[PDB]
């Protein structure tokens, strides 16, 4: 029942793919139809969903093409980044570099005050 | 067959006395006693084998050793190492020589140094030749491999070069083919070296005596020159390439690192500076010496004081010394520095071993590849000023697609790949019939297409066998190019015409048919009509698990298949979601195309025969599908009861409204 | 005439171009522009005229003026005209419209007036309405200087 | 934020090394 | 479910190890296996996982490959012997 | 069928496999763990 309404959709293709090869003519009165085509196909060989794309044309559909793919694994990526899991698979790295930065400026800084006391008291 | 082909020795005659007469020139005692120079040893077979598999401070892994003579033959060693030790050959070669005393680092530096040389290990997969017992050099990397390589893929191939007679616990190692265990109980006072337990290998260098060093390195030496005259598969350079690693050391490490940048081949020397000793000197010598004799007075003078104090070395050899400091300044190509002050020393051990190698920049791609380091080769191999020769990179594309390497087939279109001038039928069918990779099947789907049109194991599969596997697979009418006339007279007169204009396609059947996923996506993120692409891949997918499914196998490869089957439909769902997203107009004139690649087909037909789910019932094809239903017509509203109207009555289709054409 | 879309290094954009004389009507190229090369008129303008040669910045420099450039392509829809061929200024926006606007919004329409001389393979531009590839192999030694690949429009004065 | 503290605090460690060296090269030069 | 996982795990690693790791015979533990010890513990979950399902999947084909579409092609075996010979053998 | 009796040193290839199975599993409920929502914000707080 959850997928009730999107089944519908497959089996109305397969009428509708049906239809459009059908003869114009009902199946009771298709004697009909079965000898106009039978005339239209022997009069020149004895004497809707395939459109025919020119060569102009072609190249204007498929740079949309191309164009959908590097935009799409834009959003994949910006939704990757802007996600729970990988914005914060970023800020314990930066936290961690500041782990032993911030130590390393806070290691000579001692000796750098100890440096402006030691001039300040030789002067 | 290790014991009769390996031969131990002992002193057991002469018995000299050096200052105690219990003080054998052998090291033994007096009563303990049962090269020849002035000791006679007797050969005799070896009763050292087995395991010393360890207890205590964790490292409980598989220990297993052997003890040869002094003088053995490396080859033997060699096929012993490969054969009878589940060894495969590296691709690499790093050894430990260093200060053999104990030491100590600040730990910053230990870190930094001992992360990148095991994770040189983990990506080079190297063998690593170090002193063994646990003291100093190899105390220290003892505690890197046990730093991070414990904790990221714990299989390392570490071989100890140790003395017989300098380990402690020898009766402990006596037995054959027994799993003698050892205690880590460091006595302060034994003269006899404790052992580095989380070391896997262990060589017991024998000499006959005890407690005496340097007996193993002629032995190291000539097992490493051997070691790198065993060609690698790919025959990059001088069989697998060596390098050094220098950290303290006394004389001997001068002297050394002086054999081996005067070696033939070329051994390259890293050497890191902050440690002190010998390592320091030679970075010293290596820093402000430019061209080997380029030194001014007074930084000779200051390291000439400095050996002659800080080394606490005689000044009458001070002078000798500086000479073969001068030797080493000679070939500074080799010599390389690691001046710290993540971003490890992984990469500068790379480029220092693909630096001094005598070897060609394909060379020294093949050795990236098979390394599989790919920032590596793009910071070094791929640089400004490189010659590179006609048909080695389309070689080196080769060896990558068959070795399954996705970023350095990345940094190879980024360098000018020329797709369409690289593939042709030849080296299409070269891809194909190669099976230098991961496992797959399409040995039973050419078997099942040869029995469905009517095998030897030597069967070379052609292109028209392939076709008419994916004519098998995606079924109904699909016709395949291979199948078709004109292709088949090309390969008849064949077996840019031999080129093929729409690559991407044959690498979407290519890699489909290989079961390379990441190939998959990486092929589809450069070509045209990649919608369809991704559609007949799926198609192929599904088909492929329908076989997978039908012959039910060990079901590893039918649930990636149905994973890669519905992974490919979703994304075929996906990018029609994209394309309505952005404009209507041009998204069902996407839909409704034909395919001149695709045996002229359209989406929609190839995604029923697909037996895709979720690609119909989005509102593009909604909108399509109805609007394929009214034809050039609108009558519509309130639909159903209308239309019965128009077909009973003749009249009233007159007033109903109709599409502009 | 045709398009010159590149390999190598990504970048592989539709790059139509055309080749006109340097005594030209600047009227007939402004018609060619809105009619068939598919550009509506921008809102704004900007040059890139700079130092021929090649030269190097700060990165912190070049990262904050590459943003602040390819956000303004972004707000104003301007046309960027540019030298085109990749040394120095325009070497150094190239790797700027890389840097963020091949993150955002990637249609930035570049426009490179270069000589029809000073690019590289002369030959290789040779045909009307093909779609002839370049690689980007620079030849560090021939004075024929490189294309910028990822630039969206050509001029070949 | 923590982005902001990135290369402001790193700005802080390029500077101060310098400013630690002047005061050991004026206090040689006292 | 400590069980169920390091079977996974054992899984994922290689299945050749794995089938022979769930057959072998226990001296330690009463001359049993891993399934029959399983059973009697009554878990569930741990006979469930694939590597166990191929495992006895290929312990009722016996020395034999007659599976595709099975069912029917045993049943046509077993009333005609002369179809046996039809059937393709599994190598010793 | 079930009960094939294994020799001795067919024995050591298999339990070689089972204790590296042992140390290479806690490896993964580590990584899970330590890049969880939970344990890794544990973390930076401190």
């Amino acid at each position: 029942k959850s997928i009730s309404n999107q089944v519908w959709k497959f089996q109305r293709y397969q009428l509708i793919m049906t239809f459009h090869e059908r003869p114009v003519l009902p199946p009771p009165l298709i004697i009909f139809s079965h000898m106009t085509m039978i005339f239209q196909h022997l009069c020149c060989r004895w004497r809707g969903l395939k459109l025919f794309i020119t060569d102009d044309e072609l190249k204007k559909v498929h740079d949309f093409e191309e164009q959908c793919i590097e935009e799409y694994f834009r959003e994949k990526d910006d939704r990757f980044n802007s996600s729970n899991d990988e914005r914060i698979r970023v800020t314990s790295e930066r936290v961690e570099n500041m782990s032993m930065r911030l130590e390393e400026v806070n290691e000579r800084e001692h000796s750098m005050k100890a440096s402006l006391q030691t001039v300040d008291i030789r002067l | 067959w290790i014991e009769r082909a390996f031969y131990k020795r002992e002193c057991v005659h002469i018995i000299p006395s050096t200052k105690d007469p219990h003080r054998c020139c052998c090291g033994r005692l007096i009563g303990q006693h049962v090269w020849s120079i002035s000791k006679h040893t007797q050969l005799s077979p070896t009763d050292a084998f087995g395991t010393i598999e360890f207890q205590g401070g964790g490292h409980s892994n598989k220990a297993m050793y052997v003890r040869v003579s002094f003088d053995t033959k490396p080859d033997l060693l060699l096929h012993l190492m490969t054969k009878e030790w589940q060894l495969e050959l590296p691709k690499l070669l790093i050894s430990v020589h260093g200060g053999l005393q104990n030491f100590e680092l600040q730990p910053k530096l230990k870190q930094v140094f001992g992360k990148g040389l095991i994770k040189a290990a983990m990506t080079t997969g190297a063998w690593i030749f170090t002193g063994g017992v646990n003291t100093g050099v190899i105390r220290h990397v003892g505690d890197a491999l046990k730093d991070h390589a414990s904790k990221s893929r714990g299989k390392i191939c570490t071989i100890g070069i140790a003395p017989w007679g300098i380990v402690e616990n020898q009766e402990d190692l006596i037995g054959r083919d027994v799993v003698r265990p050892y205690q880590t109980m460091s006595n302060p006072m034994s003269k006899l070296t404790v052992l580095n337990s989380m070391h896997s290998h262990f060589i017991l260098a024998d000499n006959g005596t005890t407690g005496k060093y340097g007996a193993e390195v002629k032995l190291r030496r000539q097992l490493e020159k051997h070691i790198s005259l065993q060609k690698i598969n790919t025959r990059i350079g001088q069989g697998v390439p060596v390098v050094a690693l220098i950290v303290e050391g006394g004389p001997n490490v001068i002297s050394i690192v002086l054999e081996y940048l005067r070696d033939t081949p070329p051994v390259p020397v890293v050497v890191c500076d902050g440690s002190g000793r010998a390592s320091d000197i030679l970075a010293f010598g290596h820093k402000y010496s430019e061209e080997g004799g380029l030194i001014n007075e007074s930084l000779r003078d200051q390291l000439l004081v400095t050996i002659q104090k800080t080394f606490t070395y005689t000044r009458t050899q001070a002078q000798h010394l500086f000479i073969i400091l001068m030797e080493c300044m000679k070939k500074k190509e080799l010599i390389t520095v690691f001046r710290m002050g993540h971003q490890d020393i992984d990469l500068a051990i790379l480029t220092a071993l693909l630096k001094g190698a005598n070897a060609s920049a394909p060379d020294q791609l093949s050795l990236a590849l098979a390394w599989n380091r790919v920032d590596i080769a793009r910071s070094q191999i791929f640089i400004y000023g490189q010659q590179w020769p006609v048909g080695s990179l389309e070689q080196a594309m080769l060896d990558a697609l068959v070795l399954d390497r996705v970023d350095f087939v990345k940094l190879l279109i980024e360098n000018g790949v020329s797709m369409h001038r690289f593939l042709t039928i030849s080296r299409l069918e070269e891809l194909y019939n190669t099976r230098h990779g991961p496992s797959n099947t399409l040995y039973h789907l050419v078997r099942d297409v040869k029995k469905r049109e009517y095998l030897p194991p030597d069967y070379r599969i052609s292109l028209i066998d392939i076709g008419l596997v994916i004519e098998y697979l995606m079924g109904g009418a699909y016709r395949c190019n291979y199948t078709r006339k004109r292709f088949r007279t090309l390969y008849h007169n064949l077996f840019e015409i031999n080129h093929f204009p729409f690559p991407f396609h044959e690498l979407m059947v290519w890699a489909v048919l290989m079961k390379r996923q990441k190939m998959a996506l990486f092929f589809w993120q450069h070509g045209e009509e990649a919608m369809a692409k991704a559609l007949v891949a799926c198609k192929l997918c599904k088909a492929m698990a329908h076989e997978a499914s039908e012959n039910d196998m060990v079901d590893d490869i039918s649930q990636e298949l149905n994973h890669n089957s519905r992974d490919f439909g979703q994304l075929a769902v996906e990018l029609l979601d994209q394309s309505y997203k952005q404009d209507e107009q041009l998204a069902m004139k996407l839909l409704t195309y034909e395919l001149k690649n695709w045996s002229n087909a359209t989406c929609l037909q190839l995604a029923v025969a697909a037996k895709h789910r979720d690609f119909i019932a989005h509102t593009c094809s909604q909108m399509l599908l109805t609007d394929m239903w009214m034809g050039r017509l609108r009558m519509r509203k309130n639909s159903g009861l209308k239309v019965i109207l128009g077909i009973l009555l003749p009249p009233s289709i007159l007033s109903l409204e109709f599409k502009n054409k």
